[PDB]
């Protein structure tokens, strides 16, 4: 259901990753413009924060909102982290789990603690970009 | 044990209770349901299977903040008698809320209070949360302070008022129930500790650097307060205080019993984490006035009183060190016929976080509720505000039409002169 | 026999079991026709029930549960007036906790399946599907009816659409939910669902 | 031909289940 | 809890309480037949403040449709939203009112109030615990300022605690229709002012001002006028049907706005409010609304607001948002504009949370002030009093009907009463 | 056209044969 | 196709987290 993605083919992760960091779930569309804003912006996070010393501090879950395989793999491939398998289920039942309308509400962060709920949320549709500083995992991480 | 009994009174009370409870359900690790997978006892009951209940009672007018805690997610947590309910608001009338429909419900409130009382003997007191510039907060807040004063006379009764705002009102007949509630929470309660709405905005700005808050974030801060002061009740620590040795250190005299508070650190997810919560400057990040949450500058103030509550990874010997560091410090003025102005609470226990809130763990932490003369503004300003009203009558026909004799006004503002001299006169 | 004598379930369930105690004195002072308490029944199969993304969820998954038959129509008000108070309490119901708690199994009075999956679209709980006989044979067994059309053998109607009952392992109405009942009490009859005793052994 | 509600409450939002302590 | 009655009489309190009927059940989500669709718990948890169920499962409305002819009425029914209401809550009139404010009340009105208050009284008492009442009518109009006027007397004596709000529409500044303004106006003002707790007040060329520089419409029809005060409607009673942050009822704000009885008359304006061309273009944000908000440009009553001083005023705001900005905003509106507001009263200026956003947008606010500067509009219609009772004009009509020469005199006399009452706190 | 007949009694409703406790 | 952006800042592409010495 969760697709780690590597150069050359596409491995599923062990759950032992996700283990003893922060885990967040990334709403997001493929083209739409604060989309392609944030993307970036998380991926310059995410590369600076994981490669600063030695150990893995956090993982991004990717999950779509998109109407097609094309778009989703186009989206899907510029980005560092693992993401939600298109044709499982269990995106659809994050979907209606979190109650995003499917816009203002997106794209979106929620941080997740062990038992799959929402352990911290975290909105961009707004002025402010020190949000990514500002999540921070020292405080939920998964034993 | 020996537990403590929560009212919240006005849609104030209820909001900033209800995260008090969301803390308390937290750090005892009890679910939502509200059963856990002694020391919760000060707050939490026991029922049947295994399942615990709050000792608190909701109470408003309107049934539009209550109905909806009611249909929340902690449907289950609180006893459906425990959460009672009107039919209309008191609409911002102190007259209202006091003398109309006010008896029609201090009744089916006192019932419960009684049987949640009667549980056990030895019990601490009480804890109030309203709001002053309310209708049915300032109303329905005097008349269980009455009624309670006259049965359940010897103990203690502690206030957490959210005091209006000097510049931010966001009402206009917020003057004539404060001074109106001010004359009945004079001689029915016995510490009653002063809030501001924007301090904590100006709090929220600069220490925690949060450009655009809202009530969510009010609350969560008011409830890391009230878990600071009744920590030493529930945790075992190095030298403990309670909820009956506050009056004892922090009341010199009968009428002067309005303190503000303080908390330290409130910090950020990443500012923290970089930086020493040294015991030293924990308490130097309390003293100043930017950090005080009543915006009352005390530097103009005499300081009467002052009692700290530390918490978590905190030694005896830090905090001798920490207050001599304070009394030789020039800036802040301790009055002339008090020495020993100083009481220490440690506890073990280190602060805990709601996840994914506003705040962040911290190694140790300290709650300041200090008495002061600072007051004498606040309540000055205030009378300024209510001469003007009352200089013409403006908006008085709503409060005499109910019931209220006129004259109520004139006897409650000379008593707000009369606690004003008061005040001025011990500061010398 | 329980909660009804002449419906479907409990014939079958009688031919069932009747048939078995034969064999097996014939096999083996045996009180013959057994009793109620000696019969048994298999109520959902394996490919019966199925979740919101359509795929097969055993009978096996539903042991140590608070399980309740919701009769509906798409086409009622009042059900579509009950509809959302229902998702608000199985959301809070089974949210704020580890596992789960209730559980709910949706029977349709919708005339054609181009309704059915429309309503069904919305529902994250279990439905069975339109066209299988579990749903008139439930429906007669727990009494619900639309309007008298079918002869039913001198019962009362006990429920209208829409109706929550609380069902037990053997088929036995564990208790009422009173929406549109005897009480009448409407919307919040919801709350009076108990989940102490109403476990789906 | 109308659209859901898309309000939610402040209050739904994030009085939710919250993660235990370990 | 509490239900609201409402009241429609008139031809203007028919259309616009038609259109009002018809966002109320949108933002509800009520089908035109009558069921629901929205899959929302918020909208139906309060509903039964504007609705009562049927036995069928359909919401019918509190509202009771009230005419003396039987045109208006037919076409509030034959429109889409016309099946919602109760065939019985229909009340007719077999003779009507033409224009003369005698007839709307002291004659033909007379005989169809035993009628009608029958229907607000069988509704009201059954009820658990009533608020109060809103009506919306005419005041240039013979049956709504007429009759309109007599039932509000009449369960103002009959229900002394409840509260009572009327969106009512004045004669207009420069065109007029129903020539006989002052001597239906004024006639309704002096007895308005008398048994009426609040009275929110909408002008044709306001909302034709409106219309034209914001909204960017060429042809302005009376579809888009009703629904944009329908819009100002909702705002005022949101917090009575979704939860908020802040709660504000109609009670809340009586006691808020009004310092004094007798001056209870108000400037409704509501915000944001842009042309389609230009409807994705802005930054909706609260330092936005609040500058859209206060604006002469914005209210639905075009009487200037610079012109005068906010005696108090309020603002109620929508939607998710977020309690410091607006909290702030109040306190820098009032900092800067200090000569526009009043002295002797501080921190005039109200604020109010409600949750829940009008549909289909994100953030707004309604704002209902209790200005000094609509004391142009009671002269003005004053002034045309005058000159048409000094010349005994148009009278024979009132005189002839059953109305008293002495009553005209002290009509006029009640409301200069009133325009000195607000001159003085200028 | 005829309607049938539905009606059932208060005894018959709340009172069955209930089934033994052990 | 229209032409992308091309640059990355000098103090982005050489100051990298470096490995420590041991």
């Amino acid at each position: 259901v969760v697709k780690r993605t590597q150069q050359g083919n596409y491995v599923p992760v062990r759950p032992d990753h996700f283990a003893g960091v922060s885990v967040a779930l990334f709403f997001a569309k493929a083209g739409h413009s604060k989309c392609a804003q944030i993307v970036p912006v998380v991926r310059q996070f995410y590369k600076t924060t994981n490669f600063s010393g030695e150990k893995a501090v956090i993982e991004i879950i990717y999950v779509s909102l998109d109407k097609d395989e094309q778009d989703f793999e186009r989206v899907r491939a510029l980005m560092p982290w693992c993401s939600v398998e298109y044709k499982s289920c269990l995106r659809k039942k994050l979907i209606e789990r979190y109650r995003v309308p499917n816009s203002t509400a997106i794209p979106l962060l929620i941080v997740i603690g062990p038992n799959g709920e929402e352990a911290g949320r975290m909105n961009f549709q707004q002025s402010d970009e020190f949000v990514l500083q500002r999540w921070d995992y020292r405080f939920n991480k998964w034993p | 044990m020996r537990e403590v009994i929560s009212i919240h009174v006005g849609q104030a009370g209820i909001q900033i209770g209800n995260a008090c409870w969301e803390l308390f359900c937290l750090e005892h690790g009890i679910q939502p349901d509200g059963q856990m997978p002694d020391a919760f006892n000060t707050f939490f009951s026991e029922t049947g299977a295994g399942k615990h209940v709050p000792r608190c009672v909701f109470l408003d007018l309107e049934p539009t903040v209550v109905d909806e805690v009611r249909t929340g997610t902690y449907r289950h947590l609180f006893h459906p008698e425990q959460l009672i309910s009107g039919k209309e608001d008191a609409a911002n009338n102190f007259a209202r809320g006091h003398y109309t429909i006010g008896k029609e419900i201090v009744d089916l409130s006192l019932d419960r209070i009684r049987k949640l009382a009667d549980n056990c003997t030895g019990l601490q007191g009480f804890l109030m949360f309203n709001a002053v510039g309310g209708g049915t907060g300032s109303g329905l807040g005097c008349l269980l302070l009455e009624r309670l004063s006259v049965d359940y006379g010897k103990k203690s009764k502690l206030n957490f008022c959210s005091w209006p705002s000097p510049q931010v009102s966001t009402a206009v007949v917020e003057p004539y129930n404060s001074v109106l509630s001010t004359h009945s929470l004079l001689e029915h309660t016995d510490v009653a500790v002063m809030l501001d709405n924007e301090a904590i905005y100006d709090i929220c700005r600069r220490n925690l650097d949060i450009e655009r808050p809202t009530y969510t974030n009010l609350n969560r801060l008011i409830a890391q307060v009230i878990s600071s002061l009744t920590a030493s009740l529930r945790f075992d620590g190095a030298l403990n205080v309670d909820v009956t040795e506050f009056q004892t250190n922090l009341v010199p005299y009968p009428r002067i019993h309005f303190m503000l508070s303080s908390y330290a650190p409130i910090i950020s997810a990443e500012k923290a984490y970089h930086e020493q919560l040294s015991v030293a400057e924990i308490t130097n990040s309390a003293f100043e006035p930017a950090s005080m949450m009543a915006k009352c500058d005390p530097r103009h103030g005499k300081y009467m009183a002052c009692c700290l509550m530390y918490r978590g990874d905190v030694v005896p010997k830090d905090v001798n060190a920490a207050v001599a560091t304070i009394k030789t410090k020039r800036t802040i003025q301790f009055v002339d016929w008090c020495p020993t102005g100083f009481k220490c609470g440690i506890n073990y226990q280190p602060p805990t976080v709601v996840p994914g809130g506003d705040l962040a763990k911290v190694m140790r932490a300290v709650c300041m509720i200090s008495n002061s003369t600072a007051i004498a503004e606040v309540f000055s300003r205030m009378d300024h505000k209510f001469d003007l009203m009352y200089a013409k009558r403006a908006f008085v026909h709503w409060y005499v039409g109910e019931g209220m004799e006129e004259g109520e006004f004139s006897e409650a503002r000379e008593d707000l002169a009369a606690l004003e001299k008061d005040y001025e006169e011990v500061g010398i | 026999s329980q909660p009804v004598f002449a419906s479907p379930l409990n014939v079958e369930k009688r031919r069932l079991n009747e048939e078995r105690a034969l064999m097996q004195a014939q096999k083996a002072n045996i009180q013959l026709p057994p009793n109620y308490g000696d019969m048994d029944l298999i109520l959902f199969p394996e490919g019966s029930l199925k979740n919101s993304n359509n795929t097969v969820i055993p009978q096996s998954h539903l042991k140590g549960k608070s399980v309740a038959l919701y009769f509906a129509d798409g086409a009622d008000p009042k059900c579509a007036s009950l509809l959302p108070f229902l998702l608000n309490y199985y959301r809070t119901m089974n949210e704020g906790g580890a596992n789960q708690k209730i559980e709910i199994i949706f029977v349709s009075l919708d005339r054609d399946r181009e309704a059915f999956e429309s309503h069904r679209a919305h529902m994250p709980w279990l439905s069975i599907d339109l066209e299988n006989p579990l749903t008139e044979i439930l429906k007669r067994h727990f009494r619900v009816m639309k309007e008298y059309e079918v002869p039913t053998y001198g019962y009362g109607s006990r429920t209208g659409v829409p109706s929550v009952i609380v069902i037990g392992s053997d088929g036995r109405e564990a208790q009422f939910l009173p929406i549109c009942s005897g009480l009448e009490e409407g919307d919040r009859a919801l709350l009076r669902w108990d989940w102490r005793n109403t476990k789906f052994a | 031909p109308t659209l859901p509600f898309n309000a939610q409450s402040c209050y739904r939002s994030e009085y939710v289940a919250k993660p235990l302590p370990p | 809890m509490r239900e609201i009655v409402h009241v429609q009489g008139g031809q203007c309190g028919n259309q616009i309480g038609a259109k009002f009927w018809e966002v109320i059940s949108d933002e509800h989500g009520i089908d035109p037949t009558g069921t629901y669709c929205g899959d929302s718990d918020l909208q139906l948890e309060r509903i039964n403040v504007f609705y009562n169920e049927a036995t069928g499962g359909r919401f019918v409305p509190r509202a009771i449709l009230m005419d003396l002819e039987p045109g208006t009425m037919d076409s509030v029914r034959a429109g889409p939203f016309g099946q919602l209401f109760r065939p019985d809550n229909f009340v007719f009139g077999q003779t009507g009112a033409g224009n003369n404010w005698a007839k709307g009340h002291y004659t033909e009105g007379a005989e169809l109030i035993d009628s009608v208050l029958d229907v607000v009284r069988k509704e009201a008492e059954g009820c658990d615990c009533l608020q109060g009442f809103q009506i919306t009518h005419s005041l240039g109009g013979g049956t709504g300022s007429g009759m309109g006027t007599l039932l509000i007397s009449k369960v103002r004596e009959e229900y002394p605690d409840r509260i009572m709000e009327t969106f009512s529409v004045f004669p207009s500044p420069k065109v007029s229709d129903t020539v006989v303004e002052p001597y239906n106006a004024t006639l309704s003002v002096h007895q308005l002012v008398e048994n009426a707790d609040e009275v929110q007040v909408i002008d044709n060329e306001a909302l034709y001002d409106i219309c034209f520089r914001t909204l960017k419409l060429t042809t302005p029809t009376y579809g888009d006028l009703n629904h944009l005060v329908s819009a100002a409607m909702s705002g005022v009673t949101c917090c009575l049907r979704f939860p908020g942050q802040l709660n504000s009822d109609l009670r809340k704000l009586a006691v808020n706005l009004i310092p004094f009885p007798r001056l209870h008359f108000f400037l409704i304006g509501f915000a944001p409010l842009t042309s389609r061309g230009s409807q994705q273009y802005r930054a909706l944000s609260v330092p936005e609304l609040t500058q859209q908000m206060f604006d002469a440009k914005n209210m639905m009553c075009a009487s200037d607001p610079r012109h005068g001083r906010y005696l108090t005023a309020s603002a109620m705001f929508r939607g998710r948002m977020s309690t410091k900005e607006v909290d702030e905003q109040m306190l820098n509106v009032q900092n800067k504009n200090s000569s526009y507001f009043v002295e002797w009263i501080p921190n005039n200026m109200k604020s109010s949370v409600c949750d829940i956003p009008p549909k289909g947008l994100k953030m707004s606010v309604t704002f209902v002030g209790n200005s000094t500067a609509i004391q142009e509009m009671f002269k003005r219609v004053s002034d045309q009093f005058t000159a048409m009772f000094r010349r005994k004009a148009f009278l024979h009509w009132y005189t002839g009907e059953g109305m008293d020469e002495m009553e005209f005199t002290e009509a006029e006399s009640n409301m200069n009463d009133l325009v000195s009452e607000y001159q003085q706190y200028q």
